[PDB]
């Protein structure tokens, strides 16, 4: 599978207990509308956990868009251990049903939340 | 010491960690007990995936997605089978009929069936269980 590539900065609360998951922008996504290009929005989701649910802002044909929407992991940084975070990408072509072209996770136990996690993630189109 | 049965594919640090949920992911860590199954030779090379002490039983959806929570049903009947590239290979008999054999996504999760067939080398899990040697 292959979406791309998704540039972020996620950075962690302890105030409010939640994580600041900064992406970047999305590069190289697959084409859904009749143009090869699409409408897609990264649609933030979780694990089980579910206690979060955001939905970017629709970038109508654009396979490299750049926004920068901030998401807030609502979710405690000690329980941040037991929770998948899941990006997916969504299209809004506005006619067909809107496929996932891709998406992307990573184990937040395995994300020692130092400071900031600032990477370029890859981005792979997981057939929903 | 038949214990824990750690499992998973394709090279990188990533574990299938198991959830009373379901939602299974390839959790690259040690820490949390969340990341064991009780795989075992049911009958004559039938082995089941039962994350007993840890998760849950597995039930696949028609091959095709990888879950387990409620109920192990017939889908989590796979028959052991050993690839001579140091990686173990399932056959979900539920599915052989279709040529599909358990596939997971190492970053995706448990959920392949479309390609469970000999596309995909993530169908040769690399196990970790406490034998009894």
């Amino acid at each position: 599978e292959k979406l791309g590539k998704l540039q972020y900065s996620l950075d962690y609360d302890f105030q409010n207990n939640q994580l600041l998951v900064g992406i970047i922008q999305a590069a190289e996504l697959p084409a859904l509308d009749m143009g090869g290009t699409s409408d897609p929005y990264v649609k933030v989701f979780l694990l089980p956990d579910k206690k979060k649910k955001f939905e970017t802002k629709v970038h109508r044909k654009t396979l490299n868009p750049v926004f920068n929407e901030q998401f807030t992991f609502k979710v405690p940084y000690s329980e941040l251990g037991g929770k998948t975070l899941v990006m997916a990408v969504y299209d809004f072509d506005r006619f067909s049903k809107h496929d996932i072209i891709g998406e992307f996770k990573v184990p937040m136990n395995t994300v020692d939340f130092g400071h900031v996690t600032e990477e370029w993630r890859d981005l792979q189109s997981a057939e929903k | 010491y038949k214990k824990p049965k750690l499992l998973y594919c394709s090279n990188g640090g990533h574990f299938l960690r198991i959830l009373p949920d379901g939602t299974v992911d390839g959790t690259r860590d040690r820490s949390d007990q969340h990341i064991q199954l009780q795989l075992s030779a049911e009958s004559v090379g039938e082995v089941y995936i039962k994350s007993t002490e840890t998760g849950q039983y597995l039930a696949m959806d028609t091959d095709g997605l990888l879950y387990g929570s409620q109920t192990p049903n017939e889908e989590c009947l796979f028959l052991e089978r050993l690839e001579e590239n140091h990686y173990n290979t399932y056959i979900s008999k539920k599915h052989a009929e279709k040529n599909w054999f358990v596939g997971l996504k190492k970053n995706g999760s448990c959920k392949r069936g479309p390609r469970t067939h000999y596309g995909q080398k993530a169908i040769l899990f690399l196990p970790l269980p406490v034998s009894s040697d």
